[PDB]
């Protein structure tokens, strides 16, 4: 079924999943035109599929080619992330095929399922959580890659870096949906937070700078107060006056649907 | 005009006969219906007045035997048989008519209702339905399950209506899935129409029968296989301009016969909403969308 914070355990668990988000699949930017209509102009987008175990990012890059004199495009959208998220499976070796795929928004469950009926074992879910996947732009380097291509492209990154060495994967994606929730809250600041000291650096081969473990845990308490901070500035909420517990309620209520 | 005695009537049970139906008292002196018109299937059906559990009946067509009802104190249910002595039969029948035992089968002769529900329906194709091939006559009632519901237990006793399903194999080909799903006309089409009912009078057939088994019976798979069978052709862009326009025919007939009291229990709001107001079809079915309005305005 759905997938939420009861079962959320299940997520670190042995059985292969993964977490398909299709909001940065079909980008447009809206403009006027010289008779004062309205049309869109589309980007490249991407396909964010990730391993929540592993931190395996198969990031299946959308080139504004494919639509090309296609009608109804936010609806091809959903159904061509499917038919790319099903061949990527056909792709995998048998015992790397996941047992499930969880969905970010309700709307690509039926083409998911549809593009996987071949697959009657693999289950198609849902999920309550809000997760931040639709900041994966955010990233430098993922930005970069989408923002580059020519053409249709597969791209494999590791959206953990090297923390498994020294973190579990529960808290490594706790640490990632707190990056990406500060990066899709305030953009600006969340980059200054990571950046601010150039001392600490982004490996070549890495997507976010090499902080120890120290520093790892003063930069997620900025990234909270930073996403604190929005919200106190969003619903006009005096933060300092709130309470540790009041502090942690608002937060969960803050991540659900 | 055929006749279908009764041998007696040992219980209280209010009977049914195609669209008509009449109570009978404990062992009152019933011995059957007469002038029952040739040329339709006909269903004879149960309620018993001391246990509305189970209503049950049968599908039979008078061209192709002599039948009776009797019961079975037994089983406990009025039994379909055939009389295969014809000379014993007609001079059975003679008899309760000249003692006028008989309720007659109350056609007025404006009423073509009967006709538009069943102008498909044929005895041969419901007996592959319902499978029991030592009868010319076939027993449905309320809980008989449909292989589709058993898929989802007893294989011998199920409705064998054919399975439609839009998220399957059979709906969807392997390169075409948004155009399969959003289209059905492939599956309509190809796999339904030509590949399994091989014309639409069978498609419509059961269809038809699935109404007057869920009408009659209150039997739910059947239901769900009429309101599948009316998606399956909204839901498609492509049909032939006669099936639609025999489609509205056929569905009038079925909206205009329901009892308004079972409108809740017989109409899908969702399937009938999107087929009048969201379909391909949305502007095809007039006649059914203007009796649909005008008689259940509430499930839309
Ligand atoms: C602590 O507040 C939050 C905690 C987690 C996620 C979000 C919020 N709040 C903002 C950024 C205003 C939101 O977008 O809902």
């Amino acid at each position: 079924g759905a997938m939420n914070s009861s079962n959320y355990a299940e997520l670190f668990n042995n059985d292969i999943k993964l977490f398909v988000d299709d909001t940065n699949v079909y980008r447009v930017t809206v403009h006027k035109t010289f008779e004062g209509n309205v049309a869109t102009k589309a980007i490249n987008g991407c396909i964010f599929t990730l391993n929540p175990k592993t931190g395996h990012l198969f990031l299946k890059i959308i080139h504004t080619s494919v639509w090309a004199g296609q009608k109804r495009l936010s609806q091809l959208a959903k159904w061509k992330t499917a038919e790319e998220v099903s061949a990527l499976v056909r792709s995998l070796p048998k015992e790397e095929q996941p047992k499930q795929i969880i969905v970010t928004r309700k709307a690509m469950l039926d083409p998911l399922e549809v593009h996987m009926l071949d697959f009657p074992n693999i289950a198609i879910r849902p999920t309550e959580l809000r997760l931040p996947f639709s900041a994966a732009m955010s990233i430098d380097k993922l930005s970069d890659v989408v923002m580059k291509a020519t053409e249709p492209q597969m791209v494999l990154f590791n959206i953990y870096d090297d923390w498994l060495d020294r973190i579990s994967s529960y808290t490594a994606f706790s640490r990632l949906t707190l990056l990406l929730r500060a990066l899709k809250t305030n953009e600006e600041s969340a980059k200054m937070i990571l950046l601010s000291d150039p001392t600490i650096t982004i490996k070549s081969y890495h997507l976010w700078p090499s902080f120890t473990d120290e520093q790892w845990i003063t930069i997620e308490s900025q990234m909270r107060d930073l996403i604190l901070t929005e919200y106190g500035r969003k619903y006009n909420v005096n933060i300092s006056a709130l309470t540790q517990t009041e502090i942690k309620d608002i937060i969960l209520g803050q991540n659900i649907k | 005009m055929n006749t279908v005695p009764f041998t007696s009537a040992p219980i209280e049970v209010t009977i049914g006969i195609d669209q008509y139906s009449f109570n009978v008292k404990e062992n009152q002196p019933f011995h059957g219906i007469k002038d029952i018109p040739i040329g339709h299937v006909h269903v004879i059906h149960f309620q018993h007045a001391d246990n509305s559990s189970m209503r049950y009946g049968y599908w039979f067509d008078c061209r192709m035997g002599n039948f009776y009802i009797q019961y079975d104190p037994k089983d406990g249910l009025y039994k379909m048989m055939e009389e295969r002595d014809g000379a014993k039969f007609e001079n059975i029948v003679h008899n309760f008519k000249e003692r006028q035992m008989m309720v007659s089968y109350p056609k007025i002769d404006e009423d073509d209702t009967w006709y538009n529900l069943t102008e498909f329906v044929q005895m041969d194709k419901i007996r592959k339905i319902v499978r029991k091939d030592e009868n010319q006559f076939s027993y449905v009632d309320s809980s008989m399950t449909t292989v589709q519901e058993n898929e989802l237990s007893d294989p011998a006793h199920s409705l064998n209506y054919t399975v439609i399903n839009f998220k399957s194999r059979e709906a969807i080909r392997p390169g075409h899935e948004m155009e399969d799903f959003l289209d059905k006309s492939y599956y309509l089409n190809t796999v339904m129409l030509q590949g399994i009912f091989k014309n639409s009078s069978n498609y419509f057939g059961e269809l038809q029968f699935a109404f007057l088994n869920a009408m009659f019976f209150g039997n739910y798979g059947s239901s769900l296989q009429w309101h599948a069978m009316i998606e399956l052709i909204c839901s498609s862009a492509t049909v032939p301009k006669h099936m639609l326009d025999k489609l509205d025919e056929i569905l009038y007939y079925q909206i205009k016969t329901l009892p308004e009291q079972y409108s809740d229990i017989l109409l899908n709001e969702r399937v009938w909403n999107i087929c009048l107001y969201s379909s391909f079809q949305k502007n095809s079915l007039h006649n059914t969308e203007k009796i649909m309005e005008n008689k259940y305005p509430e499930l839309l």
